[PDB]
C-alpha cells in the first residue's frame, strides 16, 4: 500500500543554494536512517548526485516509453550500505528538462512513464514496488494548467485492466491547490476516485499548498495517508510528508 | 455546458460505408475517452468501442471491428465513426459518450444518430 | 466479455413506490457499474457510476448498491420522468456490455 | 511458508477489501519481536506477524475467545506469502552478526511463533481465505467455521522470502525491553490491534488485548 | 481436604493484579490481590503460607503458579478457604482468605471446581 | 509402569488450554484440560496429584512441563492413565484421568510413545 | 515474626534494578539493588541468606521472587530489617539490611504490609 | 564418569526439537529429540532418567536445561552415553542414549568437552 | 568463604556468551564461557559442581541465576575462584575457574564485591 512507504515529495527549486547541494545534506537528511523516508518525490532534479553511479538497469515503462535511468545512490558509510535507487528523469521529448527524480529505498520491478494529454507537460514519471506505485508530477508554474490532467492522466492508466490491483499514489508539485485541482476533477469525476491529500498550511514561503500529493481511493488503506509538511528544508518549498495515520 | 453535438439521422444503402461524426464540445476533447453505443429501436445499449483521443489508442467490442473503425480528429473535436457492411440488422441510433475515466461511467451522451437501411 | 442482465425487464411500479432494479453480472465488477437513465426518446443520462455514488447534480432519491456481481438502483419516491429504461453497464473489463434494459412502467 | 496465517476480527469483506495494513514505520525489529513496536508499545510497527502453523490462530483466537470481554467473532485470514514475507531466523541471524542482541526470551518466543513478518502491508490479493473460528465455550475448542473464500486471491506461484528483511536498523547491543505477548505466550505481534484498522467507515470496536510481559512468564515456565 | 471442597469459595473471571511473598512464623508466605480481568467486582486477597495452614504442601506449587499467573494476569479462578488466619497484623493486611489453588479460565467456563 | 504402558492413553495434537493447580488430601496437583490443536477432539481432562497415585514421582516434573506447555501453548502429546483417581467430586470435577508425561509435537509427529 | 512487621522498614515504588547472588558462611545469598520507579531516593540494597537470618525459611521463595520481579522490572515494596548483617567486608559492599518479602506495586497503592 | 568422558559422544549443532518428560520405574525422566540447526544428519534422541543410571543426579538441572535449550531452540551440544536404558518398549521409542549434559554452541565452537 | 573475598578473582562487565550443563562425580554441574559486552577481553569460563568444591551449597542457585543472566544475556559481574576444580580433562575443557556468584551490571558500575 502507500500508507505502506514513508512517501514525501520535494522540490529542488530553491533559488538561493547549489543544484547539486540540497541532493547531499538535504534530500539525505530525508532519506538516511530508518526514521527517514521510503520513497521521495524530487522534482526539478536537474541532476543526481555525483556520488550515485548509473546501475545501467535498461527501463521499459509503462505507458509512453522516455529514457528512464535508473542510479545506486549510497547514503551511509562504506561499510553499512544504505543502498538507495535514483529513477530520474531528464531528456524524453521535445518538451524536454523533466527534471523528475523517484529515490526509493528498494529497487523498482516496474517504472511508469504517463505523460498527460498536454503538449507542454511535463511527464509523469513513477516507480513500481510490487503491488504498489508511487508517480510524481511537475505542473507548469503558470497555475498548474495540466495539474488537472497530470492526475487524470495517472488514474486513466491505473484504470486498466493489469494496472487495477496497483495501488498508485501520485505526489508532485501540482502548481494547483488542492481546493482548485479538487475543482478540476469534480465536473464529471463523481465516483470519487482519487482523495487528494495535501497537508493544512502552506507549501511555499510565498505560494499556497502548490506542494502535495494525490492517492487513489479504491487502492487498500488509501485514508491513512495524511500528508505533512516536513521543516523547512534549503529549496523554495517545503517537502511534503506523506505518512501513515496513527493507530 | 458540456455537451455532445452528434450528426443528423442518416438512410444507408444496402451495405455501405456510413460515417458518423461526434462534435465533442464543451471540454477538453483531447482528455477523456469518446465511446460509441448502439441501441436497436427497442432493444438494450451495446458499446461499440472507445477511441482515445490523444494518442488514438482504440479498444472495439471484439463483434463491431469488420462493421466499426473508430477515428477522431484532435482539430474541431470530433470523434468519426466509420461504419462498414450496414446491413438489416446495424438500423439503430448510435450513440457517443465521453467517458469520464479509462474503464469509468460515460458521463455525458449523445442526442443520437438513427442510422437505417432501405 | 463478462456480460450483464436484468432480471425485471420492465419493473412495473406506481408513484412514490421503492424501485429497485436488480442486475447480475458475470464476474467481480465491485465498485465498477453505470447506471443510465434513457427516456424513451432521449439519450442515456448517467444516474450511477460505481458502486453507490450518485452523480453530481441529480435527485437524491436515486440510490445505488451493490458489489461483486449483484448490485441495485434504488429509486425512493418514484416520478413520472424517472419513469424510464435503466441500464447496468460494467466497465471493469474492456468489452463494455449493458443491463437488458428494465424499462418502467405503472 | 506457502500460505501464512493471521487471526483478525474485521469481517472478511472487509480483509478482502481492505486487507492488512502495517501500523507504522517503525523498521526496528528488536521492537517488533518484543511488541514494542505492536499493538503493546509504541503502535508503529512496519510489520505483520502472520504466523505459518495453524494451531498458533488457533491459540490466538483461543487467546482472545477465552476472554470475559471479547464478545465480537474471529476468523483466520489465510495469507499467501511473496516476495515481501520475511522469516525471523534469516532477520535475527543477521541482526546477531550485525551486532545486535536477542536475549532468550525473544528467542523463546520467536520459535514458538514461527512468525513470517510481513514487511509490505498483506494486500487483499494475497489474502486467500477466511476461516471463521468459532469457540465452543463449554468445551474451550477453537473449531473451524464457514470459510469465505476471497475472490481477488491472486494465486500467484509465490512463497516466503527466506533471505533477510531488507532496511532493518542498526540493532541494539542490549535492550532488556518488556517483551508484550498475549494468550498462551504469543507474540503481542498477533493481537488483532497488531494491525491498523482505520477502515472506511465506522471503525468497529477492535478487542484491546491486555498483554503481559513475556521475559518473567518465560523465565518462570523454564527454571524450577 | 480438596480445593474444590464446598467450604472453599471461589472467584472466578479473577485476574491477579497484586502479588505478595515475604515470610511469617518462620515461614515463607504469598499473598495474591486478585481483580477481575473487567476491572469490575471487590479486591480479593488470597494467601498462603509454606507451613502454617493444611494447605501448605500446595504451597512450593501454588507460589510458583501464583507467580506465573501473575506475570501473565490472565483471568483465573482462585480458590480460598475463608478465615483461615488469625494473626491480626495478617489478616488485616491482605485477608482472612487462603489461597487454596489456582485455576485457568476462559471467557465464561473457569476450568476448575466451583 | 511406564509413561508409554499400552494402558496409557496418549492424546496427541493437543494443546493444554487451561491448567487448575490445588491441593487433595494433604498433596499437591495439577489438573489440565487440553485440547486439540485443530480444534477437533474432546478436552481432556489430565491430573497428575503429588502424592496419590503411582504418577506422584513426575508430579514435580509433569506441573514445570505441563505448566511451560500451557504457557507456549504449543501443541503437545499428554499421556493419561485412565481412572486413576477416586474421589467422586474431583473425577467429577476434572476427570478420572491421570497425567503420566508430556511430549512436544512436530507439524506430523509427536516425539514420544504411541 | 512477620514480614509486615512494624520493626521492618519497607521501601515502596522500587524496581529492583541490579540482582546479585552468591553464597556467605557456606550458604547461598542474593542481593538486590532497589532503586525508585521515577529515579528519586537511594538505592536501597536489600539481601538474604539461605542459612543465616531468621528469613532463612523465605530464601528460596524470594530469590526466586526477586529474581521475577527483578525480571519484570515493575514496581515493588521490598521489606527489609536494618542491622541484620554484621560480616565487615558484607555490609560495606551491599548493605547492612536483609530482605524479609516483595510485593507488586501498582499506579498508586502497593499491596501489602505497611 | 563426566560428560566430557572419551566414552560419552557428543553431537554438536544440535538443537532440541522436540522435549518430552515422563515417568518409568516410579522415576521422573526426559527425552529430547535434537536435530541438527540445518535440518541435516539424522533425529537424534537422548534421555535421563532421575533413579535409573549413574547420570540420575543431574536429572534435574538438566530437564530445566533441556526445557530451557528447548525453548529457545538454540544450537547446542548434547552430550550422550549410549546404551544405557534397558527397557525394551523405552529404548524403542525414544532412543538408548542418555542425555548426560548440554551446552550451547556459537556459530562454529560448540562450549564443552571434545 | 565469601563470594566476594579478595582471593576470589571477579571478571565485571561479562555476558554469558555459553552455558554448559552436565555431570561431574556424581554430581551435577555448569560452566558458563563469559565474554564482554563490547567482545573485549577473554572468555572468562566458571564452572560450578553441586557438591565438589566449598561452594556445594550455592550451585542450585546460581545455575538457577546463571541461567537467568544468560538467558537475558546482560553484562554481568561473575565471581570466580581460581584453581578450584582439579580434574585434568575438566580443567582444560572449561577453565580451572570456578564460579562463586554472579551479580548485575550497570551502565558503568557493577552491583557487587570488586
Amino acid at each position: 500500500n502507500i500508507s505502506d512507504y514513508k512517501v514525501m515529495t520535494w522540490n529542488l527549486q530553491g533559488s538561493s543554494a547549489s543544484t547539486e547541494s540540497k541532493w547531499n545534506v538535504n534530500v539525505r537528511q530525508l532519506l538516511s536512517g530508518t526514521a527517514g523516508v521510503d520513497i521521495l518525490m524530487v522534482q526539478e532534479a536537474g541532476a543526481v548526485p555525483t556520488s550515485a553511479v548509473p546501475t545501467g538497469r535498461h527501463i521499459q515503462p509503462f505507458g509512453v516509453g522516455i529514457p528512464i535511468d535508473e542510479y545506486t545512490w549510497n547514503l551511509g558509510t562504506t561499510s553499512r550500505q544504505d543502498i538507495r535507487y535514483i529513477y530520474h528523469s531528464a531528456i524524453d521529448v521535445g518538451a524536454r528538462r523533466v527534471n523528475l527524480a523517484i529515490v526509493s529505498r528498494q529497487r523498482a520491478d516496474n517504472v511508469y512513464v504517463l505523460r498527460p494529454t498536454t503538449v507542454a507537460s511535463r511527464p509523469v514519471i513513477g516507480i513500481g514496488l510490487g503491488n504498489d506505485v508511487f508517480l510524481t508530477a511537475h505542473a507548469l508554474a503558470s497555475g498548474g494548467p495540466d495539474a488537472a490532467a497530470i492526475v487524470r492522466v495517472t488514474i486513466n492508466f491505473f484504470r486498466q485492466p493489469q494496472m487495477r490491483h496497483l495501488s498508485w499514489f501520485l505526489a508532485g508539485d501540482f502548481n494547483r491547490s488542492p481546493d482548485r485541482l479538487e475543482n478540476d476533477l469534480m465536473t464529471e469525476h463523481l465516483e470519487r476516485v482519487v482523495a487528494v491529500l495535501a497537508p493544512t498550511e502552506p507549501t511555499q514561503i510565498g505560494g499556497g499548498i502548490l506542494d502535495y500529493g494525490v492517492i487513489v481511493d479504491r487502492a487498500p488503506y488509501s485514508q491513512r495517508v495524511e500528508a505533512l509538511r516536513n521543516p523547512q528544508l534549503a529549496s523554495d518549498h517545503y517537502p511534503v510528508a506523506f505518512l501513515a495515520r496513527s493507530c | 455546458e458540456v455537451q455532445l453535438q452528434q450528426s443528423g439521422p442518416v438512410l444507408v444503402k444496402p451495405g455501405p460505408s456510413v460515417k458518423i461524426s461526434c462534435k465533442a464540445s464543451g471540454y477538453s476533447f483531447i482528455d477523456y475517452f469518446m465511446n460509441w453505443v448502439m441501441q436497436s429501436h427497442g432493444k438494450s445499449l451495446e458499446w461499440i468501442g472507445r477511441i482515445d483521443p490523444y494518442s488514438g489508442d482504440t479498444f472495439y467490442n471484439q463483434k463491431f471491428k469488420g462493421k466499426a473503425t473508430l477515428t477522431v480528429d484532435k482539430s474541431s473535436t470530433t470523434a468519426h465513426m466509420e461504419l462498414r457492411s450496414l446491413a438489416s440488422e446495424d438500423s439503430a441510433v448510435y450513440y457517443c459518450a465521453r467517458e469520464v475515466l479509462n474503464y469509468y461511467a460515460m458521463d455525458y451522451w449523445g442526442q443520437g444518430t438513427s442510422v437505417t437501411v432501405s | 466479455d463478462i456480460q450483464m442482465t436484468q432480471s425485471s425487464s420492465y419493473l412495473s411500479v406506481s408513484q412514490g413506490d421503492r424501485v429497485t432494479i436488480t442486475c447480475k453480472a458475470s464476474d467481480h465488477i465491485d465498485n465498477w457499474l453505470a447506471w443510465y437513465q434513457q427516456k424513451p426518446g432521449n439519450a442515456p443520462r448517467l444516474l450511477i457510476s460505481g458502486a453507490t455514488s450518485l452523480k453530481t447534480g441529480l435527485p437524491s432519491r436515486f440510490s445505488g448498491s451493490g458489489s461483486g456481481k449483484d448490485f441495485s438502483l434504488s429509486i425512493t419516491n418514484l416520478q413520472t420522468e424517472d419513469v424510464a429504461s435503466y441500464y447496468c453497464q460494467q466497465y471493469w473489463r474492456t468489452p463494455y456490455t449493458f443491463g437488458g434494459g428494465t424499462k418502467l412502467e405503472i | 511458508v506457502d500460505f501464512v496465517y493471521r487471526v483478525d476480527s474485521t469481517p472478511p469483506d472487509v480483509i478482502f477489501r481492505d486487507g492488512f495494513s502495517l501500523l507504522g514505520y517503525n523498521r526496528n525489529f528488536q521492537q517488533f519481536i518484543s511488541g514494542r513496536s505492536c499493538s503493546g508499545g509504541s503502535s508503529d510497527s512496519r510489520y505483520i506477524a502472520t504466523t505459518s502453523s495453524v494451531n498458533q490462530t488457533y491459540a490466538i483466537a483461543r487467546a482472545y475467545y477465552s476472554r470475559s470481554t471479547f464478545k465480537g467473532n474471529l476468523y483466520r485470514y489465510q495469507i499467501r506469502a511473496d516476495n515481501n514475507f520475511y522469516s525471523l531466523l534469516p532477520s535475527i541471524t543477521y541482526l546477531e552478526t550485525q551486532g545486535g542482541h536477542f536475549n532468550a526470551y525473544e528467542k523463546t518466543m520467536m520459535r514458538l511463533q514461527r512468525e513470517y513478518v510481513s514487511t509490505l502491508s498483506i494486500l487483499p490479493e494475497n489474502i486467500q481465505k477466511a476461516v471463521a473460528l468459532v469457540y465452543d465455550s463449554a468445551t474451550g475448542l477453537v473449531k473451524d467455521g464457514v470459510s469465505t473464500m476471497n475472490a481477488s486471491y491472486l494465486g500467484l506461484s509465490t512463497t516466503s522470502n527466506p533471505g533477510v528483511i531488507p532496511f532493518l536498523p542498526e540493532p541494539q547491543t542490549y535492550t532488556q525491553q518488556r517483551i508484550d505477548a498475549f494468550g498462551p505466550l504469543i507474540s503481542s505481534c498477533f493481537s488483532i490491534g497488531s494491525v491498523c484498522h482505520s477502515h472506511r467507515g465506522q471503525r468497529a470496536d477492535v478487542y484491546n488485548m491486555s498483554f503481559y510481559d513475556a521475559r518473567p512468564v518465560i523465565e518462570l515456565i523454564l527454571s524450577k | 481436604e480438596w480445593t474444590g471442597d464446598n467450604t472453599n469459595a471461589y472467584y472466578s473471571d479473577e485476574v491477579i493484579s497484586e502479588l505478595h511473598v515475604g515470610q511469617i512464623d518462620t515461614s515463607p508466605y504469598f499473598c495474591i490481590k486478585t481483580v477481575k480481568a473487567n476491572g469490575s467486582g471487590t479486591p480479593v486477597v488470597a494467601c498462603a503460607v509454606s507451613k502454617q495452614s493444611i494447605w501448605a504442601p500446595s504451597f512450593k506449587e501454588l507460589l510458583d503458579q501464583a507467580r506465573y499467573f501473575y506475570s501473565t494476569g490472565q483471568s483465573v479462578r482462585i480458590h480460598v478457604q475463608k478465615n483461615i488466619w488469625t494473626y491480626p497484623l495478617f489478616v488485616n493486611t491482605f485477608s482472612a482468605n487462603a489461597l487454596v489453588g489456582l485455576s485457568s479460565c476462559s471467557a465464561t467456563q473457569c476450568f476448575g471446581p466451583k
